[PDB]
């Protein structure tokens, strides 16, 4: 796979974009 | 947190089971707080009587009552 | 005209204009100043 | 003055309660066509010697040209107006059940 | 046009999904759910 | 002449769907029991004809009338021709009237009637699964019980009022 | 005019046949909404 | 449908639950006779 | 309002400023707190588009918009009115308001093509050869962003690309 | 109904003749109107394996409106199946050559996917201009409400409108307009 | 195997058919789906999909009583969501009590 860093953007989890749509200010 | 589950007698979902609020047994619930609804048991009447055992029926309130007529209520 | 895609302004004669759903950018005394939004 | 629907075109609904309320009572009766709503029925559609004899007037068609005729009178395609083999015309129940 | 390299949904170049509305809303029933499982455990 | 409130007439300014107002209460609670009188008066002489109810029976909602057929999957624990009395009602619908329950009608009101008509298992249904390049087969038939009832009579009181 | 029956049809003549048939029921009371011949046992 | 409807009135969210549409018997003798309890 | 005239006799011309009756504006606002002619009378989030009479009381007699300075709107509402006579000038609501057409001019006749929530001017508008995959489609735009906010009366809202 | 069975048969599976009027009113809000009663999902005795679909026809299909600048955005793309047969022509350019293409092809691509639809299709009778042939007008029955509301030039509001709504700001008298 | 698992698209199927006749039932009446089904509920009529349906093809006069009857309870909702709770509840909102 890739590492945790990366030169590029990586693509989250849906889960995760989930809870960062969910938490925005 | 499938063992869990298994302890607390709650492997059919959807299936209300009635616990302790006590620390030892709400430490099993911290594990598993994301899996389930937690809801206090109220008693209206009171505990059930033996005469009552036959009669009860929890309801989706949280409530217990000890006498399940059936009926429509005469007030 | 040049392609930008950061128009600038060379002189004080240059003007920006939208037209035909993009900037651009004229001016009469330079021609040579004259830039199209890529 | 209130209506939930209007009582023109089906029937008119009155809803109502009962006096303790455990039952909703509902008189619908039907409203009839009025007679200035309608039109009359059109019943309307010589030096002759010889009896008009009745004369048959099955003009030859082609397979094309019928199919034609019958899609167009009947807003169709011409598809279901051509025949089957007889694998299909020998599966179909010619006895079905009937249901009243 | 519109390929997605290699398989859709593994690897580097994914295809993207997007947040929809009513995915929030359910997020956020069950948050508020364990939200008060949090209340009930603290007595 | 304008209040605190108003706003000049605009496509946004007041909603699309036209305002509604309700009856009075009080005068709507008098003009329920005119028809509650009404609908009785009719049950007492007799003016209906046919009568279709909607019965609530193993766990299935039934929409029956007089003289008619219902196919039930199970057994009932009744010999053949005992006659019985269906309990629940939800509705019970004339050509020119209807009553609702809430959800059940009361049994004073309506008496729906059957008998049962013979007692007899369902064809045989195929239970197979199967799995590719797992050799996982395996078949089974089952014959469930089924119940015939016919529908006798379908009358109702004047106990609205 | 006053409505006694209505009937449907394909032409106009059928129609207009099948409305009368419509009507000799109601006259004679053997429509369908009459209610059902009754069986019970006499008392 | 109306699940969390009949949930704020006391109910059961699915109305198979519980209340006189399922606990009541579903028949009875013609007589007046009760039936027997049903297996649910 | 002023107006300007020009009248040429024995080869001498001469100009004149005269003025004119002038709207006055309705009395007894509802809120005479506030500050633009739009909130002094709830019209807040409250027009689109196709409420003309709103609109022509900030348009000049051939179409074009009025300052900030003179109608004494604020920026926020100037925009979208600015926005919402683009859109009725392109849906035909406004006939009256038309250009002037200097003297010897005959508009030619053009396809008549019947349109509204028109956001962007017709020619300068390319078309969508590639729509794009469904994550990357590319969308037609209807309506306006600065009538987002609008009152909406549904539990849709506002969709603004097609 | 107190019918014979025939009789009560015919009339129930009937079609009826549907008219709609497209002047200003978007292709798609007319194709999702004609698309139900070509199909027959308006009657609650709907059934796929049932031929219970209705006539619909619509006139004034000339004069439609899009929003947006669909006019020039949307594309119609065909392929005549030949090398370099490729076409792409915008909405504005078909609606010129073909009157009736557009309001067509958004009905086509609302029914369903089978074989099916081409029956559908010979149900629908569409006419650029209010000009309808005779015998499609003798068998027509009810007209549908237009989805969209036409809103009102500003030539055609009464002087009675303009006087109730409310002049809101007071122009200087020194202004030139 | 087909036929093992065609008895899931079955009854699927069905519900299928009766909501779009429901839909159908409730148009003529300028009525949605959601409306109908959700507002009988708050009635406390508890008439299935299967039901409705038979009701909107053989019984047209009950269908429309109880679309009506829908549409009021509709009605009486809105009436409510703009009182603060000082006006009392509809006559046809109120719910009977089982105990
Ligand atoms: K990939
Ligand atoms: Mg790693
Ligand atoms: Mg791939
Ligand atoms: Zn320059």
């Amino acid at each position: 796979g890739s590492k945790a860093v990366t030169r590029h953007r990586r693509v989250m989890h849906f889960q995760r974009q989930k809870l960062m749509a969910v938490t925005e200010y | 947190e499938k063992d869990i589950i298994k302890m607390l007698g709650l492997e059919k979902a959807h299936t209300p089971q009635v616990h302790k609020n006590i620390p030892s047994v709400n430490a099993k619930l911290k594990v598993v707080k994301h899996l389930i609804r937690i809801k206090p048991l109220k008693l209206p009447q009171g505990l059930p009587a033996e005469e009552n055992m036959s009669n009860t029926c929890l309801k989706s309130t949280g409530e217990l009552v000890v006498q399940w007529h059936l009926k429509p209520v005469e007030q | 005209f040049k392609n930008k895609t950061v128009l600038k302004k060379r002189c004080k004669d240059c003007y920006l204009v939208k037209r035909r759903g993009r900037w651009y950018v004229y001016c009469k005394t330079h021609p040579r100043h004259k830039q199209r939004q890529m | 003055t209130y209506s939930p629907l209007p009582d023109d075109y089906n029937c008119n609904v009155e809803l109502a309660l009962t006096s303790d309320g455990r039952t909703i009572v509902c008189y619908h009766p039907s409203v009839d066509i009025p007679y200035e709503h309608t039109k009359p029925i059109p019943r309307p559609d010589h030096d002759q010697v010889l009896k008009t004899r009745l004369e048959e007037k099955v003009e030859h068609l082609e397979e094309g040209p019928m199919i034609e005729q019958l899609s167009k009178m009947f807003f169709t395609t011409k598809h279901r107006w051509y025949p089957h083999g007889r694998y299909h015309r020998c599966r179909k129940n010619l006895n079905p059940p009937k249901d009243r | 046009r519109g390929r997605i390299p290699g398989r859709q949904w593994i690897g580097k170049h994914r295809r993207p999904r997007f947040v929809s509305l009513r995915a929030k809303q359910n997020m956020i029933r069950r948050l508020e759910i364990e939200a008060e499982n949090h209340y009930w455990l603290s007595m | 002449s304008y209040l605190p409130g108003y706003v000049p007439k605009t496509s946004l300014s007041s909603p699309p769907w036209p305002e509604v107002v309700l009856p009075d209460p009080v005068e709507e609670t008098r003009h329920h029991a005119e028809v509650v009188k009404k609908v009785n008066e009719m049950i007492v002489t007799g003016q209906y004809g046919r009568l279709f109810a909607v019965v609530h029976f193993a766990s299935r909602q039934w929409k029956v009338t007089s003289e008619d057929l219902i196919l039930i999957g199970n057994e009932l624990d009744l010999a053949c021709g005992e006659r019985i009395r269906l309990e629940k009602v939800l509705l019970v619908g004339a050509d020119n009237f209807t009553l609702l329950g809430k959800p059940l009608l009361g049994k004073d009101l309506v008496r729906v009637e059957a008998t049962v008509i013979e007692k007899t298992e369902s064809w045989p249904r195929i239970i197979m699964r199967f799995r590719k390049r797992k050799n996982f087969k395996k078949k089974r038939i089952v014959t469930t019980p089924q119940t015939v009832l016919r529908i006798n009579s379908i009358e109702i009181a004047p106990c609205l009022l | 005019k006053k409505l006694i029956a209505e009937g449907p049809g394909e032409t106009v003549l059928v129609a207009e046949e099948e409305a009368a048939r419509v009507a000799l029921r109601k006259l004679y009371g053997f429509t369908e909404n009459r209610r059902p011949w009754n069986y019970s046992k006499p008392k | 449908a109306g699940g969390q409807w009949r949930l704020q009135q006391g109910l059961a969210a699915n109305p198979s639950g519980y209340g006189p549409l399922t606990e009541l018997p579903d028949w009875s003798y013609a007589d007046g006779r009760p039936a027997p309890p049903m297996k649910g | 309002f002023r107006e300007v005239v020009e009248t040429q006799e024995g080869k001498t011309t001469i100009i004149e400023g005269r003025i004119t009756a002038t709207p006055k504006e309705s009395p007894n606002p509802p809120n005479p707190s506030g500050q633009c002619p739009i909130c002094r009378w709830n019209l807040k989030h409250k027009y689109n588009y196709d409420d003309v009479l709103l609109l022509s009381q900030f348009i000049r007699p051939h179409g074009g918009m009025l300052p900030r300075k003179i109608t004494g709107l604020c920026q926020e509402e100037h925009r979208k009115i600015e926005e919402c006579v683009k859109m009725a000038h392109r849906a035909g609501l406004l006939p009256n308001h038309r250009p002037r057409l200097p003297e010897g001019v005959v508009p030619k006749s053009k396809p008549q093509l019947n349109r509204y929530l028109t956001r962007w001017a017709p020619g300068s508008v390319k078309p969508i050869y590639k729509k794009g995959p469904r994550w990357n489609r590319v969308r037609m735009p209807v309506g306006s962003p600065l009538l987002r906010d609008n009152v909406c009366y549904s539990r849709t809202p506002w969709k603004l690309y097609h | 109904s107190s019918f014979s069975r025939a009789p009560q048969q015919w009339a129930t599976f009937a079609r009826i003749w549907y008219l709609l009027d497209g002047k200003m009113q978007p292709p798609g809000k007319l194709a999702a109107m004609a698309s139900i009663r070509l199909q027959g999902l308006h009657k609650p005795v709907y059934h796929a394996l049932s031929d219970c679909g209705d006539h619909v026809v619509i006139m004034n299909t000339r004069h439609i409106a899009f929003s947006g600048n669909k006019w020039e955005q949307k594309v119609y793309s065909s392929h005549t199946g030949y090398p370099g047969g490729f076409r792409q022509v915008t909405a504005a350019q078909l609606h010129l050559r073909d009157p009736v293409a557009i309001v067509k092809l958004a009905i086509y691509g609302m029914l369903p996917k089978n074989l099916h639809r081409r029956t559908m299709m010979e149900r629908l009778h569409l006419f650029p201009d209010e000009y309808i042939p005779e015998d499609i007008l003798k068998n027509l029955v009810e007209e549908l409400p237009q989805p969209r509301k036409i809103p009102k030039r500003l030539d055609e509001y009464t002087q009675e409108e303009i006087d109730a709504f409310p002049r809101l700001w007071t122009p200087p008298e020194d202004y030139r307009l | 195997v087909k036929c093992t698992k065609a008895r899931y698209l079955k009854k699927k199927n069905m519900r299928t058919l009766w909501i779009n006749r429901i839909t159908a039932a409730s148009q003529e009446h300028g009525l949605k789906y959601p409306a109908l089904i959700g507002n009988l509920v708050k009635c406390q009529v508890e008439l299935n999909r299967k039901v409705l349906a038979d009701l909107a093809i053989y019984e047209p006069k009950t269908f429309k009583s109880l679309a009506a009857l829908a549409s009021r309870r509709r009605h009486e909702g809105f009436a409510a969501a703009l009182g603060d709770g000082k006006e009392p509840e509809g006559i046809f909102s109120r719910v009977v009590q089982y105990h």
